[PDB]
């Protein structure tokens, strides 16, 4: 998630196409009512755009998957 | 006037000869009679380099066409465009070769090396400020093996001071299914890595695999990739025929782009790829054919420059475009904080744009590049030189000749180091 | 074109052949040259080192080498402006001990091709002596089934009732003109 919202927005579109391939790979990760709005918020997000606009979007996932929202000054 | 000769080896080189020649014909606008059409006064600032000035306002083209066997030189003579050619620069035979590197440089490829240098000699004399040659033929057959290297060393000696580019061809078993062509192949290897000053390797395999799942096609013939061929040839040597910004020859092209003489085989490559129908899709952007051109996937080569490291590279734009965004894109792309920025574009690339755009198609853009991933292709024959050399197969074919058995150690000693010297150099930085 | 196509040009039209004759029994010889020449002493006995002449016969020009040794020949088999077109050996039918270096002589010489080549005409002098071989035992001792891209024959001869040897001479013709010449 750290590199979700990385400088380089080619760093940023690597970062979230691997792990929605980690995720198709895995099953036991996530579970079964809840992998399909995560699978339905990395397809539907440009993480190459504005990184406010982006950002937002990262925020919702880590809440999806049970993480703490990272934050800085 | 910097003119450049060119020789047609082998049945391969000559058609690949002939198609080049019908290429850029069209684009200089040359009709079949021999006198001049175009609407441009680009067209002719630079017409004395690959043709000669005659009597009324001719322009013959300065290719010389020799074979051991006459089937192809009586198939091009009665071509659309090959009664431009000079009768005089016809030299053939009659028995040939025989996939046989030993029949085509030391027995019947010998009996003729004489003839053609009359022709050369004869066609040099009348340059006012002679350059270097040019040689298309490619290292299948014994013909185009044996007798394309001995005419290389005869111009290597009796003019050293001059330059010397090939345009070999690799072979491939999907194609051909000929036993002893590797055997020729390396032959014709050992002596192009020192008779040699640029080299442009033209994979068959590759162009069989792109036709194969790209334009998608049930029996790729052998027009569908000399089509392709052409228009590569076309792209490249377009700094050879026109002017623009970016003011270099062969010797500058050789000194800046080959730093080390035996690092010297470049991968070309064009883009977008057609095939031989007369339809188009749509006009492709600068970003989209720039990404087209610098994919692995439209190399003409059977190798991966995103595994290697990139020595020199230079690209040339044909179009309808101006410099200033070839310029505003490149500063762009190459850019980390973008959100197009890609990383398997090297970023040492010399850019050119000219104006008169391929026939046929409004904007296209040709790849160049050094890239050190040639040592996939020299294992991949080198396998096959070793497969075949441990059981001593099809090896007295040679010796009955007069060839010797050193020679074969001698030439896979140096793909060797050929090979070590790559995979050594392949790790360089600069900080 | 050039100094290949014209000897090519000259050999297809004067007919001009070239066999290679070895053997080293130094008694069958003569009965082969005097096939080729109605003389019987002069130009008709085998020479001890190498002799080249040259007979008509059949409207043939037949260059006869004739080489008495028989080691180190491939000095004969090639050569820089002509090569060979007929192998012809003689051998002792009854000497079992200095047939095997003949067969690896014949092993080492004649080798596999694409094309055709060169004609084989093994040749077993002296029949009616007690301990001579027949046509199968020589088959299987030389190996000759092993032996490919050059047609062989093997014909018998004696000094009494030696079934003469017009066939194993005109079948040799009849390959040769038939391969580099044209009927009609
Ligand atoms: N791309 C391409 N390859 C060709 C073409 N014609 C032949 N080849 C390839 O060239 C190799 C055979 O060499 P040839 O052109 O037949 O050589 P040659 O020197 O004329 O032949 P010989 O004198 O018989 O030895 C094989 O790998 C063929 O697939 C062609 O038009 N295009
Ligand atoms: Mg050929």
């Amino acid at each position: 998630c750290l590199l979700l919202c990385h400088r380089f927005p080619l760093i940023r579109k690597t970062t979230a196409s691997q792990v929605y391939e980690t995720l198709l790979t895995y099953s036991d990760v996530v579970g079964a009512d809840v992998l399909d709005e995560v699978v339905t918020v990395l397809s539907d997000t440009a993480w190459d755009a504005e990184l406010a606009v982006v950002r937002e979007q990262r925020n919702r996932l880590c809440d999806l998957l049970g993480v703490p929202r990272p934050q800085l000054v | 006037m910097r003119e450049i000769v060119h020789i047609q080896a082998g049945q391969c080189g000559n058609q690949i000869g002939a198609k080049f020649w019908e290429v850029i014909s069209d684009e200089h606008g040359i009709d079949p009679t021999g006198t001049y059409h175009g609407d441009s006064d680009l067209q002719l600032d630079r017409i004395s380099v690959y043709y000669n000035e005659a009597t009324g306002g001719k322009y013959v083209p300065r290719a010389i066409l020799v074979d051991l066997e006459p089937g192809t030189m009586d198939s091009v003579r009665s071509g659309p465009f090959g009664q431009i050619f000079r009768p005089d620069n016809f030299v053939f035979g009659q028995s040939g070769a025989g996939n046989n590197w030993a029949k085509g440089h030391y027995t019947e490829g010998a009996e003729l090396v004489d003839s053609v240098l009359d022709v050369v000699r004869k066609e040099a004399e009348s340059c006012d400020c002679l350059q270097g040659f040019q040689l298309t033929h490619s290292l299948g057959g014994g013909t185009g093996s044996g007798m394309g290297t001995l005419l290389i060393s005869k111009i290597r000696e009796e003019y050293p001071d001059r330059i010397m580019n090939t345009f070999s061809v690799v072979p491939s078993p999907k194609v051909s299914d000929t036993v002893v062509e590797p055997y020729n192949a390396t032959l014709s290897v050992h002596q192009l890595v020192e008779n040699t000053d640029e080299t442009y390797c033209i994979d068959n395999e590759a162009l069989y695999d792109i036709c194969f799942r790209t334009l998608k096609l049930t029996t790729p013939t052998y027009g569908d990739l000399n089509h392709l061929v052409s228009a590569t040839m076309s792209g490249v040597t377009t700094c050879l025929r026109f002017p623009g910004q970016l003011n270099a020859d062969l010797r500058k092209l050789a000194v800046n782009m080959v730093p080390f003489p035996r690092l010297h085989f470049f991968m070309p490559g064009f883009a977008p790829l057609t095939s031989r129908g007369s339809q188009q899709y749509r006009a492709l952007t600068v970003p989209e054919l720039t990404q087209q051109v610098f994919d692995a996937k439209n190399m003409m080569a059977a190798c991966d420059p995103r595994h290697g490291r990139y020595l020199t590279v230079a690209a040339v734009f044909r179009g309808r475009m101006s410099m200033k965004e070839v310029d505003e894109q490149m500063l762009n792309v190459q850019n980390k904080n973008s959100s197009y920025f890609v990383e398997w574009i090297p970023n040492n690339v010399k850019t050119a744009v000219c104006d008169i755009p391929p026939r046929g198609l409004k904007m296209a853009v040709t790849f160049i590049g050094n890239s050190t991933a040639i040592q996939e292709l020299f294992k991949r024959i080198s396998e096959q030189f070793t497969a075949m050399f441990r059981r001593k197969a099809f090896l007295h074919w040679y010796t009955g000749e007069g060839m010797d058995e050193m020679e074969f150690t001698e030439a896979e000693s140096n793909m060797n180091d050929l090979v070590s010297e790559y995979q050594q150099y392949q790790d360089a930085t600069a900080e | 074109m050039g100094l290949l196509t014209i000897l090519k040009k000259m050999k297809q039209k004067e007919r001009e052949l070239r066999l290679l004759m070895l053997g080293l029994d130094n008694a069958g010889k003569t009965t082969i040259l005097k096939k080729f020449n109605g003389e019987d002493i002069d130009t008709i006995s085998p020479t001890l080192g190498f002799n080249i002449k040259t007979l008509e016969h059949r409207g043939f020009k037949l260059n006869i080498w004739d080489v008495g040794g028989q080691k180190s020949l491939r000095s004969y088999w090639r050569n820089y402006f002509e090569s060979t077109d007929g192998l012809i050996w003689v051998v002792d039918s009854a000497d079992r001990q200095r047939m095997q270096d003949c067969q690896r002589e014949l092993q080492s010489l004649l080798v596999e091709e694409r094309l055709a080549g060169a004609t084989l005409l093994i040749f077993a002098n002296k029949q009616d002596l007690p301990g001579a071989l027949s046509s199968n035992a020589i088959r299987e001792v030389l190996e000759l089934d092993s032996i490919r891209s050059h047609h062989w024959c093997i014909q018998g001869c004696s000094a009494v009732t030696g079934e003469n040897l017009l066939p194993g001479i005109d079948w040799l013709l009849d390959d040769i003109s038939s391969r580099i010449f044209t009927a009609d």
